[PDB]
């Protein structure tokens, strides 16, 4: 999938 | 003597290194006197992240919902606005370590150097080129996103890269300092795949003429070749076509070897039709296309 | 995911390199503290570095003989020594800049980073590994010398490598930060040639698994071997042999993918014999030798310092 | 060849 790499 | 995947010092980014927080999502922002850059997907929450309407969450925020810590100390956040992709935060202190710098848009095919960062430390640094697909093959992972990349030419830093997403090959995709993304992407989850991924032809001849300077011959051949008849052939490897433009780039290391542009081109037609048969080439068995005429020169002769 | 030829940050040791100056021969320094470290054979004119005797040449220097200069600061020398192949010059101010450090000798196969320098100024950075026969395929021109290797130890900088000069076949040589060579060489401009290359072994099996942890996955196969039977092809293929301390530094990364270490080396172990049968492995056709486990711990996990 | 100590001249 599409990971837009933010961290939470 | 000597070539290597060589990335420029990283102080001058570091020392502009920052964490972004919003809510419980968190990246790197970029300090650069009152401002701080980051990707604007950090005022999404962990749902909302498939179709976020940017312009509505961010008109939601208050000046302290974006918490930035440069290190030990946090930054007083007085202001806020989006641009493109990328978010803007205006800070009551100007970074005391901002380098000269500048905001640069690259073309494919060209090579920087990226500081990968995690909670706005730095992890390390390697180097990177734009992709003819508009990805770079970088090394990333959850908490990367505001990552940069940027070259030290001279004794200025220009940043081109900032760092956001990952697709589902394991490349990565990024915009610009202004916030546009490089090739068609978008920073949502939904489902996007880079198109197929050529070779960087003009990088690939740089790199032969490296090989050549550093004392290796075994590759050339006594042939020429029309630049028609090269695409004609690079075309069917996945290459990508040759210009006009790139033959006067190579000039210069055309000069400095003594073999014409298009007898190297030759030389690479062999080579993608041979493989190198147990042999290597500045200590790789690949056609490697990650440096520029300008790389080359920069590392060759100074 | 992915996985790059990944250096560590340079920023703190950017702010310790200095250019030296002794005549006409210049080279770069690393100023800690209130001390200059550089090359000895600075001190050598161009005519003194066939068969150079440090120990007179050096006996003919005082202390402002030495140009030390640290951007557009000129730095006062106030004392010089010689320990081995570096001289150490003392001044009359401490590095500001001087971060937290120590001086450390590395193994053969431990891998580092190069800040390359050139009049005393930082032009580019690259990691790199000290190959078993000492010698290091750096990426250096004329006035490089005085760059250092380091790593960053949690959060200590260790200063490893200091380079002196490049050898015939194009490879290259230095000392350690208290002057001593690495290698069978000796500083001056004569025939030198270095033993014997061979792989590094225990890094390959890493770069096996970083490439195992990115989905690179069709080099492994259903084989186990042992430490003495693969070590039988390995000296055969001039690989380093394989121990069981290399085995147990790789623990971590044969519970992490759920390939044992010795699985692994059945697959290294075919990889030699039959080749890599027109693949690649981690976008490489060769068997890459210059990441350590550690390293690709740091990488994969995002460690940061 | 011989070795180059990669020192730079003035």
């Amino acid at each position: 999938a599409v990971k837009l790499q933010n961290n939470e | 003597s000597g070539f290597r995947k060589m990335a420029f010092p990283s102080g001058k980014v570091e020392g502009c290194m920052v964490q972004v927080t919003c809510g419980t999502t968190t990246l790197n922002g970029l300090w650069l006197d009152d401002v701080v850059y980051c990707p604007r997907h950090v005022i999404c929450t962990s749902e909302d992240m498939l179709n976020p309407n940017y312009e509505d969450l961010l008109i939601r925020k208050s000046n302290h919902n974006f918490l930035v810590q440069a290190g030990n100390v946090q930054l007083r956040v007085i202001g806020h606005s989006m641009q493109n992709c990328v978010l803007k935060l205006k800070v009551d202190t100007a970074n005391p370590k901002t380098p000269k710098y500048k905001f640069v848009r690259i073309q494919p095919g060209q090579t920087f150097s990226v500081l990968a960062c995690y909670n706005g430390s730095p992890s390390g640094v390697y180097q990177c080129a734009m992709r003819p697909n508009f990805t770079i093959k970088g090394s990333f992972l959850n908490g990367s996103a505001g990552s940069v990349g940027f070259n030290i030419d001279y004794d200025c830093v220009s940043f081109c890269y900032m760092h956001h997403m990952e697709l589902p090959t394991g490349v990565h995709a990024g915009t610009d300092l202004e916030g546009n993304f490089y090739g068609p992407f978008v920073d949502r989850q939904t489902a996007q795949a880079a198109g197929t991924d050529t070779t960087i032809t003009v990088n690939v001849l740089a790199w032969l003429y490296a090989a050549v300077i550093n004392g290796d011959r075994w590759f050339l051949n006594r042939f020429t070749t029309t630049l028609n008849d090269f695409n004609l052939v690079a075309m069917k490897y996945n290459y990508e076509p040759l210009t006009q433009d790139h033959v006067d780039i190579l000039g210069p290391l055309s000069a400095q070897t003594g073999i014409a542009v298009l007898d190297m081109c030759a030389s690479l037609k062999e080579l993608l039709q041979n493989g190198m048969n147990g042999r290597t080439i500045l200590g790789s068995a690949l056609l490697e296309d990650e440096f520029t005429p300008f790389d080359v020169v920069r590392q060759c002769s100074g």
